[PDB]
C-alpha cells in the first residue's frame, strides 16, 4: 500500500494509562483462525510484532461473520475505549440524528474495511496491542500491535469522519431525505420509500462507496436463494410499545384476584396513580382459593380505572444523555424473552420482547446473545449509544459461549443478575 | 559470555530519574572480593569502568555460602526497579501437565548464567551504576556500570525470556518435532528420538545457543527424571504431584490448618475423591493465626480418609489429541462433587472437585451444572476443546429444570451414566391451586428486639393455631409458619404467605440446605402429594395475615 495520509495525534485522558486486560483462553480452532488472519494482516502491513517493552494488552476473539466460511477477528476494545474515545466523543464526537428512528426502514452496512488504510499515530500504537494465546499456555503468546486505525476502537471512526462525510456528500446531495448515521464500523442508512426502491437506493449507495474506493464486503446473496433472504433491515417507525395488560375474565376466583392485586401493587412503582384496596378488600376474607367470587362497589370501577391509566404511557420519563442506558432482560420461557431499557428505576424508556422459533434448533444462550445484540442495535438506532445489560445467566457460562453466536462488530457492557421474581410475571 | 543480540529499548517511569542511593562501609576483605569480581566482570565486558558524568549509584554488597570457595556480588536495585517502565509479564498462568503431550526423552539445560550474556539497552546502562569503595578515603572507590542484565533488575526476566525466544526461532523451525520450554533458570527440551539422536540434537541446540554468547554446561550439579517442577513430578510418560505430607499434630492452629488444606487441594488434581468440606468449615473464622483450633469430629474423620487416599501413589497420563476427552462427575454428598478427565478408562488425565460454597440454598441439579461448567472452563484452558460428559442425571430431569429455571444455561454434549447417587427432583410445587385442598392463611412475625415471636395459620375451614417462638427472626418465623401449615395440613394443600423470602427459598426447590428449618420443610414437601404456595402483599392487603400479626 501507499501512505495515503499523515496521522492524527491521540492522547489518552489525563491520569489514564493504557489498557492491561487479560486474554481469555480460546478454543484450539479459534486460535488457528486468528493466527492465520494475523499473519496476513502482518504482511499487508496492518499490524506489527511487538517487544517486552509493551506492557499493555487488549482482548481478542474469533467469530463467524454472517455465518460465512471464514473467521473474523473481533478485538475487545472496550477498555481502551473508556480510556480514549470518551474524550474523543468530545474532541471528535460523531453527532446522532434524532430522526433515523422515524424512517420507514434502516439498512446497516459494515464499512469497517475503510479504516485499514489510515496509518495510526505512532505514539499511540503501543496501546492497541493484543496477544494471541497458546493452548495450555505452553508457548509464549504471539504479540502484535496496530499500525492503522483498528476496527472496534471508537477512535478509528471518529478520525475517519472527515474522510467519510467527504465520500458521502455527493450522494447525500441527490438523496437529501435518506439519513446516514455512522456508529463505529457500521453505516445506518434510512429511507421512507417502498422497500423495493430503498433496497436499491442502498445498492445505489453501496456502489457509490465501492467506486470511490471503500469496499462494502456485503455481497449477501444474488438470485439463488436457499432460504436466507436476509439483509439487515430494521423498521423503527414500527418500534412501538407493548403495554402489558391485565387479564379479562368472566369468572374471577380468589386465587386469580390475588395475583391481579399483586401485579397491580408492583405496577404502582411505575404508575403511582394505581389503587387496589377495593379489589383487595374482596380478599380480606380467609376463603378457599379455588372459589370464584363477585365484583364490588367500585371494584369493576377500579379494574377499569387502572386498566386505563395502565394503557397510557407515564410522564416525567425523559432521556438524560448525561446518563448511561441500562437494559434488563428476563427469560419468559418457550423462546420468549422480555426487556427494559432505562436510566432510573421504573422510568422505562422502551420495552419490547424477543422470541425465537420452536425447540430442536435453539438453546437459551444463543437466544440471549441474539436478544442482546438485537436490543443493542435498537438502542444505537434510537439514542446513538449502546446500553449495559443486566444479564440473567451465570457469569462463567456467558463468558464461555457469548462468542459462539456473537455476530456484531462491537461489544456492549454487561454484568449478571441472579434475581427477578415478580418482574417475569409483571411483564 | 555476551551476545550480538539486538537490545530491547527500556525507559524509566514518566517523570522519574535514576537512583541516587549510596552506602560506603568497607570490610577490607570484601572490597577485595568485589574488586576481584568486578575485574573478571569488566574484563568479560559485563560491566565497564565509568567516571563522574552524573551516575546514579546503588548499594553494593558481598555474600558467601557454606560449601563456599568463592564470594558473590549482590546489588540491590529495589530503588531502581521502582523507576523502570513495566514489561510484558511472563507467567500469565502455568501450563498444566494434565495437558502435556507425551514424549520419548527430555533434557534441561542450565541457562542461569545466560542473563549476563544478553545486552542491556545502551541508554539505560547509566542507571545500573554502582560504586565499590577502595579502602579508606582519597578515592570514592572504583566505579562501574552494567553492560548486560543486572541480576535483580525488574525488566530482566522479561528482556531475557524475549531474547531467548528469538534465538530459538531458527532452531524451532528446523525442528518442529522438538518442544522447547524455558522456566526461570531452566530450559527443558523434549522430543521423540532415542536418547542417542536426542543428544545429537541437544548438542546442536547447545552449539546454536553458543554462537549467541549464551553458554551452558554438560555435567554440572543437579539430577534428571523425575523432574521436580512447580510442585510436580514429571516423567517422559506420566506425571504426578509432589509427594505430600499430612502432618500429625497434638494441637492445630489456623496456620497449620491452612497449610493442611492447601496441600489437599493440590493433591486433588490427580488423587481421586479427596474431600475438604469439613476441614475448611473450621477455618471459617478468618483472623486468628496462633489461635489453636479444636479439630472437630467430622474434620477428623475426613482428614483420615484423605490419608487412606494419599497412602496410595497415583499418577496421571498425558493428552493424546488423537482421541476424545471424557468427563465424569459424581456427587459425594454435602455440596461435594468430584471428577476425573480421561480419554482412557483406567489411568486418568486429571481430576478435581466442586463444592457450592456460594450462599446457603442451592439445588442438586443446579450444582451439577455449576460443575459441568467449572470443568468446561478448565478444559478450554488446558486442551482447547470441550470434553464429552458422563453424568448421573436423566434428561427428563435436566430438561425439566432448565425449562422451569429463570436463568439461562447451556449444557453441552452429555451422556447419562446410571450409577448411584442420582441427581433428581424430589418434588415440584403445583402451578395451579388444588381444588378441594384446605387453604392455609399462614403468617408469623418476630420482635427484632426481644427475639420473641410466633407462627400461626388460619384456614378456610375455620381451623387455627399460633405457636410461640423464642430466639428467632422474622425470616425464621415466616418459615416456621409454613412448616406449621405443612405439619397440620393433609396430603393436598394450599398455602398463602406474605413473604417473598420464604416464597422464593421454597420455590428454588432446594434439594437441601443445612438450615434444619428449611430441611424439615423440604422433607414435608417431599412427604406431600400436592402443594401450592401463594404470595401476597404483606400489609396493604388480605386480612388473614394481619389477623395473625395482631395475634403475633
Ligand atoms: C517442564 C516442561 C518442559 C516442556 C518441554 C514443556 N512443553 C511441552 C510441550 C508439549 N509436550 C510436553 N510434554 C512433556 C514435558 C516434560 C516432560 C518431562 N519430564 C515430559 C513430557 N511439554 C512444558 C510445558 C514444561
Amino acid at each position: 500500500p501507499i501512505s495515503p495520509i499523515e496521522t492524527v495525534p491521540v492522547k489518552l485522558k489525563p491520569g489514564m494509562d493504557g489498557p492491561k486486560v487479560k486474554q481469555w483462553p480460546l478454543t484450539e480452532e479459534k486460535i488457528k483462525a486468528l493466527v492465520e488472519i494475523c499473519t496476513e494482516m502482518e504482511k499487508e502491513g496492518k499490524i506489527s510484532k511487538i517487544g517486552p517493552e509493551n506492557p499493555y494488552n487488549t482482548p481478542v476473539f474469533a467469530i463467524k461473520k454472517k455465518d460465512s466460511t471464514k473467521w473474523r477477528k473481533l478485538v475487545d476494545f472496550r477498555e481502551l475505549n473508556k480510556r480514549t474515545q470518551d474524550f474523543w466523543e468530545v474532541q471528535l464526537g460523531i453527532p446522532h440524528p434524532a430522526g433515523l428512528k422515524k424512517k420507514k426502514s434502516v439498512t446497516v452496512l459494515d464499512v469497517g474495511d475503510a479504516y485499514f488504510s489510515v496509518p495510526l499515530d505512532e505514539d499511540f500504537r503501543k496501546y492497541t496491542a493484543f496477544t494471541i494465546p497458546s493452548i495450555n499456555n505452553e508457548t509464549p503468546g504471539i504479540r502484535y500491535q496496530y499500525n492503522v486505525l483498528p476496527q472496534g476502537w471508537k477512535g478509528s471512526p471518529a478520525i475517519f469522519q472527515s474522510s467519510m462525510t467527504k465520500i458521502l456528500e455527493p450522494f447525500k446531495k441527490q438523496n437529501p431525505d435518506i439519513v446516514i448515521y455512522q456508529y463505529m464500523d457500521d453505516l445506518y442508512v434510512g429511507s421512507d420509500l417502498e422497500i423495493g426502491q430503498h433496497r436499491t437506493k442502498i445498492e445505489e449507495l453501496r456502489q457509490h462507496l465501492l467506486r470511490w474506493g471503500l469496499t462494502t464486503p456485503d455481497k449477501k446473496h444474488q438470485k439463488e436463494p436457499p432460504f436466507l433472504w436476509m439483509g439487515y433491515e430494521l423498521h423503527p417507525d414500527k418500534w412501538t410499545v407493548q403495554p402489558i395488560v391485565l387479564p379479562e375474565k368472566d369468572s374471577w376466583t380468589v386465587n386469580d384476584i390475588q395475583k391481579l392485586v399483586g401485579k397491580l401493587n408492583w405496577a404502582s412503582q411505575i404508575y403511582p396513580g394505581i389503587k387496589v384496596r377495593q379489589l383487595s378488600k374482596l380478599l380480606r376474607g380467609t376463603k378457599a382459593l379455588t372459589e370464584v367470587i363477585p365484583l364490588t362497589e367500585e371494584a369493576e370501577l377500579e379494574l377499569a380505572e387502572n386498566r386505563e391509566i395502565l394503557k397510557e404511557p407515564v410522564h416525567g420519563v425523559y432521556y438524560d444523555p448525561s446518563k448511561d442506558l441500562i437494559a434488563e432482560i428476563q427469560k419468559q420461557g418457550q423462546g420468549q424473552w422480555t426487556y427494559q431499557i432505562y436510566q432510573e428505576p421504573f422510568k422505562n424508556l422502551k420495552t419490547g420482547k424477543y422470541a425465537r422459533m420452536r425447540g430442536a434448533h435453539t438453546n437459551d444462550v444463543k437466544q440471549l446473545t441474539e436478544a442482546v445484540q438485537k436490543i443493542t442495535t435498537e438502542s444505537i438506532v434510537i439514542w446513538g449509544k449502546t446500553p449495559k445489560f443486566k444479564l440473567p445467566i451465570q457469569k462463567e457460562t456467558w463468558e464461555t459461549w457469548w462468542t459462539e453466536y456473537w455476530q456484531a462488530t462491537w461489544i456492549p457492557e454487561w454484568e449478571f443478575v441472579n434475581t427477578p421474581p415478580l418482574v417475569k410475571l409483571w411483564y | 559470555p555476551i551476545s550480538p543480540i539486538e537490545t530491547v529499548p527500556v525507559k524509566l517511569k514518566p517523570g522519574m530519574d535514576g537512583p541516587k542511593v549510596k552506602q560506603w562501609p568497607l570490610t577490607e576483605e570484601k572490597i577485595k572480593a568485589l574488586v576481584e569480581i568486578c575485574t573478571e566482570m569488566e574484563k568479560e565486558g559485563k560491566i565497564s569502568k565509568i567516571g563522574p558524568e552524573n551516575p546514579y549509584n546503588t548499594p553494593v554488597f558481598a555474600i558467601k555460602k557454606k560449601d563456599s570457595t568463592k564470594w558473590r556480588k549482590l546489588v540491590d536495585f529495589r530503588e531502581l526497579n521502582k523507576r523502570t517502565q513495566d514489561f510484558w509479564e511472563v507467567q500469565l498462568g502455568i501450563p498444566h501437565p494434565a495437558g502435556l503431550k507425551k514424549k520419548k526423552s527430555v533434557t534441561v539445560l542450565d541457562v542461569g548464567d545466560a542473563y549476563f550474556s544478553v545486552p542491556l539497552d545502551e541508554d539505560f546502562r547509566k542507571y545500573t551504576a554502582f560504586t565499590i569503595p577502595s579502602i579508606n578515603n582519597e578515592t570514592p572507590g572504583i566505579r562501574y556500570q552494567y553492560n548486560v542484565l543486572p541480576q535483580g533488575w525488574k525488566g530482566s526476566p522479561a528482556i531475557f525470556q524475549s531474547s531467548m525466544t528469538k534465538i530459538l526461532e531458527p532452531f524451532k523451525k528446523q525442528n518442529p518435532d522438538i518442544v522447547i520450554y524455558q522456566y526461570m533458570d531452566d530450559l527443558y527440551v523434549g522430543s521423540d528420538l532415542e536418547i542417542g539422536q536426542h543428544r545429537t540434537k541437544i548438542e546442536e541446540l547447545r552449539q546454536h545457543l553458543l554462537r549467541w554468547g549464551l553458554t551452558t554446561p554438560d555435567k554440572k550439579h543437579q539430577k534428571e527424571p523425575p523432574f521436580l517442577w512447580m510442585g510436580y513430578e514429571l516423567h517422559p510418560d506420566k506425571w504426578t504431584v509432589q509427594p505430600i505430607v499430612l502432618p500429625e499434630k497434638d494441637s492445630w492452629t489456623v496456620n497449620d490448618i491452612q497449610k493442611l488444606v492447601g496441600k489437599l487441594n493440590w493433591a486433588s488434581q490427580i488423587y481421586p475423591g479427596i474431600k475438604v468440606r469439613q476441614l475448611s468449615k473450621l477455618l471459617r473464622g478468618t483472623k486468628a493465626l496462633t489461635e489453636v483450633i479444636p479439630l472437630t469430629e467430622e474434620a477428623e474423620l475426613e482428614l483420615a480418609e484423605n490419608r487412606e487416599i494419599l497412602k496410595e501413589p497415583v499418577h496421571g497420563v498425558y493428552y493424546d489429541p488423537s482421541k476424545d476427552l471424557i468427563a465424569e462427575i459424581q456427587k459425594q454428598g454435602q455440596g461435594q462433587w468430584t471428577y476425573q478427565i480421561y480419554q482412557e478408562p483406567f489411568k486418568n488425565l486429571k481430576t478435581g472437585k466442586y463444592a457450592r460454597m456460594r450462599g446457603a440454598h442451592t439445588n442438586d441439579v443446579k450444582q451439577l451444572t455449576e460443575a459441568v461448567q467449572k470443568i468446561t472452563t478448565e478444559s478450554i484452558v488446558i486442551w482447547g476443546k470441550t470434553p464429552k460428559f458422563k453424568l448421573p442425571i436423566q434428561k427428563e430431569t435436566w430438561e425439566t429444570w432448565w425449562t422451569e429455571y429463570w436463568q439461562a444455561t447451556w449444557i453441552p454434549e452429555w451422556e447419562f451414566v446410571n450409577t448411584p447417587p442420582l441427581v433428581k427432583l424430589w418434588y415440584q410445587l403445583e402451578k395451579e391451586p388444588i381444588v378441594g385442598a384446605e387453604t392455609f392463611y399462614v403468617d408469623g412475625a418476630a420482635n427484632r428486639e426481644t427475639k420473641l415471636g410466633k407462627a400461626g395459620y388460619v384456614t378456610n375451614k375455620g381451623r387455627q393455631k399460633v405457636v410461640p417462638l423464642t430466639n428467632t427472626t422474622n425470616q425464621k418465623t415466616e418459615l416456621q409458619a409454613i412448616y406449621l401449615a405443612l405439619q397440620d395440613s393433609g396430603l393436598e394443600v394450599n398455602i398463602v404467605t406474605d413473604s417473598q423470602y420464604a416464597l422464593g427459598i421454597i420455590q428454588a426447590q432446594p434439594d437441601k440446605s443445612e438450615s434444619e428449618l428449611v430441611n424439615q420443610i423440604i422433607e414435608q414437601l417431599i412427604k406431600k402429594e400436592k402443594v401450592y404456595l401463594a404470595w401476597v402483599p404483606a400489609h396493604k392487603g388480605i386480612g388473614g395475615n394481619e389477623q395473625v400479626d395482631k395475634l403475633v
